[PDB]
RNA sequence: UGUCCCAACGUUGGGCCCGGUGAACUGUACAUUCCAGUGCGGAGUCUGGAGACACCCAGGGGGAAGCGAAGACCCUAUGGA
RNA sequence: AGGGAAACGUGAUUCAACCUGGGGCCCAUGAAAAGACGAGCAUAGUGUCCGUACCGAGAACCGACACAGGUGUCCAUGGCGGCGAAAGCCAAGGCCUGUCGGGAGCAACCAACGUUAGGGAAUUCGGCAAGUUAGUCCCGUACCUUCGGAAGAAGGGAUGCC
RNA sequence: GUCGGGUGAGAACCCCGACGGCCUAAUGGAUAAGGGUUCCUCAGCACUGCUGAUCAGCUGAGGGUUAGCCGGUCCUAAGUC
RNA sequence: GUGGAAGUCUGUUAGAGUUGGUGUCCUACAAUACCCUCUCGUGAUCUAUGUGUAGGGGUGAAAGGCCCAUCGAGUCCGGCA
RNA sequence: UAUGCCAGCUGGUGGAUUGCUCGGCUCAGGCGCUGAUGAAGGACGUGCCAAGCUGCGAUAAGCCAUGGGGAGCC
């Protein structure tokens, strides 16, 4: 379990009135990768979605801080905002 | 619309024509109803 | 408005119904008229010879 | 020579009028008017009819609901055939 | 679970439209189990199921405004979109004017201020169209 | 006033890659062509040279006198209306 | 009586429906019939037969289709807005089925579109396309004219908020 | 649309909640014609569905339309027999 | 000043239509569609249903237009091989 | 030696071929009118389960009589 600031730039890469959608990807990949674990195995609290889809679908957050713990057999992680 | 008395008796029919052929039939003839129809696909009469 | 498609939406008529004289669906409900059989014409049935093959 | 009544129509829908307003339901020749249905009716159970109402049903018969004086009582008529 | 049909029930036995009953996430199995409209109003009074409440549109920024308004402000050339006679229907406030001078000249009259022939000379000028207002009305009657 | 000088950058949907679904047009045969020539005088296929290791992806369409329609123009028929 | 968890209001303005009048127009004159009224009251009996579901449309109709087409009526008084049954935003209500998704700062090229210095129609058969102007008030308005008009001519000024 | 969850052998598109949206003479309500059971329930997914499907206007099996006072029915219109 | 006339003006009110883009589409969403622009919108107006006129005949504010995707003579079967 | 060419082998796809015939085609002989005593035709019904065909008609794949027939039938 620990803090980090995952960066939304890159959502950018996609249209503008899809951001949100992207978001959401993005961060599951973030903790995947610094999580190491399946982007499968990463389970987004809705406080998550709620964040990135605040603005609607066409504005994310530029960055944003997440609380996430890793654990189980299979590894995997739960994560929230904070 | 608004259907008659008769109207609705031969609805009534074509409603019942449209039915599977008894399993049993299989059977005895050891091996399809070819008047099979769908309300929107067919037209019937009238 | 084109004679095709746009043109066959409009069409919500009834005229043609199953004739109580013969069965067939060709009772014009308007003209009351068998335009099969002849019922409402004539008490004639509706018959003629280029039906068929004149030799036939 | 054609019969009134042709058989009692049994469903879920027709016992609830059984049970709750003494209600009969019929399938009945469909050229019987609600009263032929009635007579028919009282003669068939003895029994008094208060009301018929009919519906050409689509399945090409007639169904008639017949409500049965408070004297007598459906639940019991019915459970003798 | 599929509840579509227990959805149509209760927005009947709420009398609500659909998309405002709500179904505790908890209960899809006990809500799935009703198949009745009795079954439906049974969970209703367990709170299983409830209406949400319908929007109204707040008018405090349309009541400031209407004062402003009254109080004859925000309308000045800038804020005003049709004609002039659409703003102030001018048949309708010739009524209103020609009527006011009429009543005004019958109370006149009644009270003895006027003799029926003063009157009668005001009434026809009002209604030649002589005097813009009341006041203007008056003003004259003062010689 | 980007119609133009004279074009640039950006936006959304496609295009491209992946899963699933999944047609049609067209097909005498052969066929990697190019330059000349020849030939019913407007040839990928004949002749002479030149070039040419096989396969695949994307592309804009030069050629196949490309595909689509037994030329509507013109004439002819002891044709039609 | 009913209905509501509860309270279970009172006045006002503007007033669709509905009611009732006044005016004007016609080289145009705006159905007919059954029926009803005229013609009281009590009580009782009778009131049979046929239709009745559902869709009514970017999937229930017609168009070979679960077709971007076509297809009548009424809801024309929901809130802000404003001249408005206009735009735009929002309720009640409906929907995420104008039904394949995943991925690449996602290239060329195409559709539809935003922004372009200076020049300003040089482009083109031709300002085609795009753009310019714009709502309301005040001032002011030519030739010509069948005296109606031309006319919003043109041109000029104003416009928020407190 | 997205995040959670439900059901299921199987879930991007079947259902629940939240968040985010779309429709305002219509994408809402009632209906005429026309259609004809497409309506409701249960059980299903070989077929039909622009992908998938546990879903459905699909398949199997049952069920559903109740009138003195709402239409028809009665009157006559252009006009028809 | 009142009055409120008009085959009167503006108007994507409803409703009707279609100037240009020679845009999009052109094995289409569609055998006549889509978007913007444009025109009419109290009348020789528009619109629903019923009803009448039939093929050398209708109907036509006349384009040889229209008479069920076809009309300088409909469609079907027959004459007919 | 990939992509691939020609021929064959095993297995498909396909339904030709051969064989078969409850259907046709043509010829010959016989026979020949039905209906208000409601025909022919059609509609809707009718079966334990019954959609189609056939039959039948609320007495509904059937009822009665006489003769035939025969231990099976629906
Ligand atoms: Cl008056
Ligand atoms: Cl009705
Ligand atoms: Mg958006
Ligand atoms: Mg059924
Ligand atoms: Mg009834
Ligand atoms: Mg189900
Ligand atoms: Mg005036
Ligand atoms: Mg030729
Ligand atoms: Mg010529
Ligand atoms: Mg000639
Ligand atoms: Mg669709
Ligand atoms: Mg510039
Ligand atoms: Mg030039
Ligand atoms: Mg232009
Ligand atoms: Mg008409
Ligand atoms: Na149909
Ligand atoms: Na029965
Ligand atoms: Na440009
Ligand atoms: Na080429
Ligand atoms: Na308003
Ligand atoms: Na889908
Ligand atoms: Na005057
Ligand atoms: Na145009
Ligand atoms: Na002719
Ligand atoms: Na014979
Ligand atoms: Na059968
Ligand atoms: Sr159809
Ligand atoms: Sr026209
Ligand atoms: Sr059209
Ligand atoms: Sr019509
Ligand atoms: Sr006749
Ligand atoms: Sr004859
Ligand atoms: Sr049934
Ligand atoms: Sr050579
Ligand atoms: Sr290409
Ligand atoms: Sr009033
Ligand atoms: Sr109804
Ligand atoms: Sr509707
Ligand atoms: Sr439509
Ligand atoms: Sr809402
Ligand atoms: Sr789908
Ligand atoms: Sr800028
Ligand atoms: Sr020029
Ligand atoms: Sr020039
Ligand atoms: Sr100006
Ligand atoms: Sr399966
Ligand atoms: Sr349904
Ligand atoms: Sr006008
Ligand atoms: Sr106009
Ligand atoms: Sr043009
Ligand atoms: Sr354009
Ligand atoms: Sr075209
Ligand atoms: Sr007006
Ligand atoms: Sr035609
Ligand atoms: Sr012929």
């Amino acid at each position: 379990e620990r803090v980090v600031t995952i960066p939304l730039r890159d959502a950018r890469a996609e249209p503008n009135h899809k951001r949100a959608d992207k978001a959401m990807i993005l961060i599951r990949e973030h903790l995947a990768k610094h999580f190491s674990v399946d982007e499968d195995a990463v389970r987004l609290d809705p406080s998550i979605n709620e964040a990135a889809w605040a603005r609607g679908r066409a504005n994310t957050p530029s960055k944003i801080r997440v609380r996430a713990a890793r654990f189980e057999e299979e590894g995997e992680a739960i994560v929230e905002a904070e | 619309g608004k259907k008659s008395k008769a109207t609705k008796k031969r609805l009534a029919k074509l409603d019942n024509q449209n039915s599977r052929v008894p399993a049993w039939v299989m059977l005895k003839t050891d091996r399809r109803n070819h008047k099979r129809r769908h309300w929107r696909r067919n037209d019937t009469d009238e | 408005t084109g004679a095709g498609t746009p043109s066959q939406g409009k069409k919500n008529t009834t005229t043609h119904t199953k004739c109580r004289r013969c069965g067939e669906k060709s009772y014009h409900t308007k003209k009351k008229v068998c335009s099969s059989c002849g019922f409402g014409k004539s008490a004639k049935r509706r018959d003629y010879e280029w039906q068929s093959k004149a030799g036939e | 020579s054609w019969d009134v009544i042709k058989h009692p129509h049994v469903t879920e829908k027709a016992m609830n009028d059984m049970d709750f307003q003494n209600k009969l339901q019929f399938a009945v020749d469909d050229r019987a008017s609600k009263g032929e249905v009635a007579d028919a009716v009282e003669e068939q159970y003895d029994v008094t009819v208060e009301q018929v109402n009919t519906q050409n049903t689509m399945d090409g018969e007639k169904k008639a609901v017949v409500r049965l004086s408070e004297d007598d009582d459906a639940q019991e008529v019915a459970s003798r055939i | 679970t599929d509840l579509s049909a227990q959805k149509r029930l209760a927005a009947d036995v709420l009398d609500v439209g659909k998309n405002r009953v709500w179904f505790n996430p908890e209960r899809q199995g006990d809500i799935a189990d009703a198949i009745t409209r009795e079954d439906v109003r049974e969970l209703v009074d367990e709170g299983a199921i409830q209406a949400k409440d319908k929007k109204g549109n707040s008018r405090g920024r349309a009541r400031e405004r209407q004062k402003k308004r009254a109080y004859g402000h925000q309308k000045g050339a800038g804020s005003r979109k049709g004609k002039a006679g659409a703003r102030q229907n001018s048949k309708e406030d010739w009524e209103s004017r020609i009527r006011a001078q009429r009543t005004k000249l019958r109370e006149l009259r009644d009270e003895g201020t006027l003799s029926s022939s003063q009157y009668r000379d005001l009434y026809d000028k009002a209604g030649g169209g002589e005097f813009d207002s009341v006041a203007d009305l008056e003003r004259y009657i003062d010689a």
